[PDB]
């Protein structure tokens, strides 16, 4: 999920500029680097072509080559001058509204021609790679999602025992909880705490009354017949223990 | 094109500027080697004349 | 149009490469000239 989705921003940005960077390289193959004159490039809008090179009829009218040749969905404004020359009108261009050709990744930050080459290169490399991720992905899913949401059961489960650990009270030789059963539970938890050492000493206390009862839990327990309709019952909340189970008179 | 000819005179201007160097400093070159030539020429034939001249003081004495 | 630069930069090389090939051709004429008047001297001082 590095390599795909960096691959996709690759992608995404080399797609969308392959035909104009191209058609530049192809225009611009006289000159690939060549040490005297920078090249403007601004892949802009429809015909204002004269609105943008008024900077270049301020600078040299009867040289400094400028001009958009093809390509008319974005018309390739490549200026052509000198270094100073063609900063200097690039910076008037761009008071007439101009842009360079500075992107990420490797168009914007080397030589048009190998970067082109680049461009084509992963334009033809990759959606294999999409596709071939796909497929590893796929197989990924299929023979690894059924033991990491297993393990993730697992760690879920010794979140919640860690967690609760700490609601006990204890000094050095020994621990005491309390907590809270519904009566219709009470054989369960009895063979299930029959197993420890001695049989540890339980207090199944009846619960205080309806004085000082706020901290009391609640459930509803009602007959089958009624049973489902303990959800729209309990859209709103709940009793306080000592009110009475509403959940009879909807059926 | 105009640029293209002010580029090209540019790139002439600096042949010719690099030419004109080598030639000054060809010509200092074997000027000075003309001058080590000269005064060497000097010193060993007056240092050679002078040793003629010691060995004929030196043969009269004898 | 392209070849046009394409050409112009393929023969500013190639008065860049005459360029240089004439100041070797300085430096090894100088050389030459060097080596001749050393032997000039000491032919002549040998004879003398």
């Amino acid at each position: 999920t590095r390599q795909k989705q960096e691959l996709e921003e690759e992608l995404a940005l080399a797609q969308a500029y392959l035909e104009p960077l191209e058609r530049l390289a192809a225009l611009a193959h006289g000159l690939d680097k060549s040490p005297f004159l920078r090249v403007i490039p601004f892949l802009l809008t429809e015909k204002e072509l004269p609105l943008v090179e008024e900077a270049l009829r301020k600078a040299l009218e009867d040289r400094y080559l400028l001009a958009h040749e093809a390509y008319a969905g974005g018309v390739a404004a490549l200026v052509v001058v000198h270094r100073k020359e063609v900063d200097q009108a690039k910076a008037a261009l761009s008071r007439a509204g101009v842009a360079e050709l500075r992107l990420p990744g490797a168009l914007g930050e080397l030589p048009l021609s190998e970067a082109a080459r680049r461009l084509k290169e992963r334009a033809e490399a990759a959606p294999r790679e999409l596709s071939e991720v796909r497929q590893h992905l796929a197989k990924l899913a299929r023979e690894s999602a059924s033991t990491l949401q297993s393990l993730w059961t697992r760690a879920q489960d010794e979140v919640a025992r860690l967690k609760a650990l700490e609601e006990l009270a204890s000094g050095r030789f020994g621990f005491a909880l309390l907590g809270y059963v519904p009566v219709k539970a009470k054989p369960k938890v009895e063979e299930a705490l029959a197993r420890h050492k001695e049989s540890v000493v339980y207090a199944f206390e009846p619960v205080d009354e309806h004085h000082e009862a706020d901290r009391i839990p609640v459930v509803l327990d009602n007959p089958p017949w009624a049973k489902p309709f303990e959800l729209l019952v309990s859209f709103l909340n709940t009793p306080k223990y000592g009110t009475f189970d509403p959940t009879p008179v909807v059926p | 094109s105009k640029l293209e000819a002010i580029l090209s005179q540019e790139v002439e201007a600096e042949i010719q500027a690099l030419l004109q160097e080598a030639e000054a400093k060809a010509e200092a070159v074997k000027r000075e080697a003309e001058e080590k030539a000269k005064a060497l020429l000097q010193a060993r034939e007056r240092a050679l004349e002078a040793q003629y001249r010691a060995a004929l003081r030196r043969a009269e004495s004898a | 149009l392209i070849k046009s630069l394409a050409e112009k930069e393929k023969q500013l090389l190639e008065r860049l490469e005459a360029a240089k090939k004439e100041a070797e051709e300085r430096v090894k004429r100088a050389e030459a000239e060097a080596k001749a008047l050393l032997e000039e001297a000491e032919a002549k001082a040998k004879a003398l």
